[PDB]
């Protein structure tokens, strides 16, 4: 059978690391995964339309930053920012 | 076929209930079963569309999802 | 003994906002969609799954257009919602 | 040949950086990707995802229940304005609606 | 002496003929650049995205005059209201 | 600086009048100074947003015809 | 060797063919682009560009003017059903509004 | 001083075969070059998506004919998708 790709595990992986004693259903299980997918989509296609935009043929951190601060609304794309530096960085010190 | 008397007229009583409705009045369950025809109609138009381009005989709900992101309904719980 | 009128509905209300499941019967609605698909292609088979997701997206486009139809009717200074006001919302949204 | 760690492990993240980065070589997006992008695309999608389950989970223990079911979801996102104004075009199925009633319906 | 809303009604045919701007471009532009003040310091703008902006505004203000004149009219009103405009912007999606 | 102001009353009654209104209350000219406000604030920020990507200090036409592009308000004209 | 002729003049075209295959190919669409995809693009792009050209001459026709301006343009696309409803959310500078009035403001 | 290309000549081109007699000013020269564009842009990102969708990775006639049948709305989609017909039909004949 064809194996289907799919954000189940690193999902139950994240609500354990949040909630771990709460388990999750398959219904909500989807929604999370087609979230996810969105999300995903979205700020690709940004990040896509921008480096378009200016003339640039790779898509390098500083333009999923913009896009992710022109996307995700208020505080929270100011913590999204925060954390994709806070991962990029130490992706640079190993 | 006149199925479109389906959606009783409890239905639509219930659906109103649902989005805070008090009191309705006895001309709206046309109205409502027609902007209901005209919603599926589109929807199932582009589904029929985004099947018959795949060569396939089945609407998944692959194609209504699709649909629904296309008419700006993103529906999330069926697919990806 | 009997409530005066608003009240069951008003316990309706309540009711109907607390509940997740589906308002319309599975098969009128089923028995709908595959009549109105019909007119564009002959002898085609449905999932459930599309089934399922057609009615989902028609109950939650028609408890938003009764929430925007509910209060065109309550700025108009009445209680009972009519068709004028469903047709001034759908007109507002750009339908 | 050294033992082989996983990039995810690397940044000390949950989602996976090179699934993530093969989608987006293959999704056809732009010609060259970044080896930083991952990284980033991937920690804002954990940090999401994290925000998102920790509502759900709130509510679900303020309904007594242990177990995450798509109305946990639908009452969290509700109940966020900045995550209300992300998926103010999104339907989640099994949901419902938020509970209200105008005042001027209410008996004096 | 004309009576009230004779005028109202020519002004309303002679705007709804001419293509013209119904807003004074310097203070627009003033206003544009104390509102980009905040985002960023000792910003330059071209005259092009100035009238783009007024452009804009001037089309997203007309049509939601016309959805609050829709409004009002339902409501068995000739008075624009403010009640008017947030019940068009609540329903349109903007304020909801 | 109260430019705000600068949007007088005239020209929202012009506003309104090619809109098809024909009477106006006293009280909407704050109504619809803060709802211009509001939507210049989202466009002008957008726009800024991706000047400061570009690494530019000037804010050209086509990154306001961008962020009005991304908010659904295409306009033509200007590129 | 043959002389050249363009896959514009080919197809009976006059949008170009050649730049909307470049366009398409440069574009990051897909990782292949057929053949028949640019004639097919090009002769769209010349139906659309024809249609709204003839009903702004039209307009233009019926305000006893010569040249078109972006009034005529507006008047064209928001007269036509199809037209308004593929321009639906699209402003078109300079091009005023439709003459309407509610007929309830009327004395 | 450097090139920039636009659909300027091509739509002067349409315009004369329409209207012989009828001039076109600047600005509705840019309007017509910016709906080109827009109008470019959306059915490109339409077959894309299609072609995406059932895992092919080349944009053919089909591609295109189910974007513009998608897309542009009423009989207006009908006559479009004839005179596509038509051009690819006149290019397999030479």
């Amino acid at each position: 059978k064809t194996r289907k790709e799919s954000y189940a595990i690193y999902v139950y992986k994240v609500l354990k690391q949040v909630h771990p004693d709460t388990g999750i259903s398959s219904k909500a299980m989807s929604i999370m995964n087609s979230f996810v997918n969105d999300v995903f989509e979205r700020i690709a296609g940004e990040a896509s339309r921008l480096a378009h935009y200016n003339k640039r043929s790779t898509i390098t951190s500083r333009e999923i930053q913009t896009a992710v601060r022109l996307l995700l609304p208020g505080e929270l794309a100011k913590h999204a920012v925060s954390e994709g530096t806070k991962a990029v960085t130490k992706y640079t010190s190993a | 076929r006149d199925n479109i008397q389906g959606i009783t007229k409890p239905a639509i009583r219930r659906l109103a209930r649902r989005g805070g409705v008090k009191r309705i009045s006895g001309l709206i369950y046309e109205e409502t079963r027609g902007v209901l025809k005209v919603f599926l109609e589109n929807v199932i138009r582009d589904a029929v569309t985004y099947t018959e381009h795949a060569k396939r005989k089945t609407v998944t709900a692959m194609d209504v999802v699709y649909a629904l992101k296309r008419q700006g309904r993103t529906l999330y719980g069926f697919g990806g | 003994h009997r409530y005066r009128p608003g009240t069951v509905a008003l316990r309706e209300i309540r009711r109907y906002q607390k509940s997740t499941e589906l308002l319309i019967r599975k098969l009128p609605f089923q028995r709908l969609v595959r009549e109105i698909a019909q007119d564009f292609k002959t002898d085609l088979r449905f999932q459930s799954s599309a089934v399922m997701a057609l009615q989902e997206a028609s109950e939650a486009y028609l408890v938003a257009l009764f929430e925007d139809t509910n209060l065109c009717a309550i700025h108009a200074k009445r209680v009972t919602i009519m068709p004028k006001d469903i047709q001034l919302a759908r007109r507002i949204r750009g339908e | 040949r050294a033992k082989a760690k996983t990039r995810s492990s690397r940044a000390g993240l949950q989602f996976p950086v090179g699934r993530v980065h093969r989608l987006l070589r293959k999704g056809n997006y732009a010609e060259r990707v970044g080896a930083g992008a991952p990284v980033y695309l991937a920690a804002v999608l954990e940090y999401l995802t994290a925000e998102i389950l920790e509502l759900a989970g709130n509510a679900a223990r303020d309904n007594k229940k242990t177990r995450i079911i798509p109305r946990h979801l639908q009452l969290a996102v509700r109940n966020d304005e900045e995550l209300n104004k992300l998926l103010g075009r999104v339907t989640i199925a099994q949901g419902g609606v938020l509970p209200n009633i105008q005042s001027v319906l209410l008996p004096k």
